[PDB]
């Protein structure tokens, strides 16, 4: 999925964040790697 | 008070207190019961004899 890179730390397993609150939730105990990186080049579109 | 992911560690630290009390109350408890325990068995003895 596409975020914008400031609630790029909301997807922490137990930390908070509009996206944590009720769009998509880690568990508190999540086992893995979060993977992310700048898209503005592909995902940026001078009309939006 | 407090949200789920840092309220255990509230809760866990409550978890020992707690435990390590039971531990010292029981502890405690038995080893009177071995001197209970023994002074019962002298009482017994003097009344048989």
């Amino acid at each position: 999925f596409v975020i914008r890179g400031d609630e790029v730390r909301q997807i922490a397993p137990g930390q908070t964040g509009k996206i944590a609150d009720y769009n998509y939730k880690l568990p508190d105990d999540f086992t893995g790697c979060v993977i992310a990186w700048n898209s503005n080049n592909l995902d940026s579109k001078v009309g939006g | 008070r407090l949200d789920p992911p840092e309220a255990e560690v509230q809760i866990d630290r409550l978890i020992t207190g707690r435990l390590q009390s039971l531990q010292t109350y029981v502890t405690q408890q038995l080893i009177r019961a071995a001197e209970i325990r023994a002074s019962a068995n002298l009482a017994a003895t003097k009344m048989s004899e």
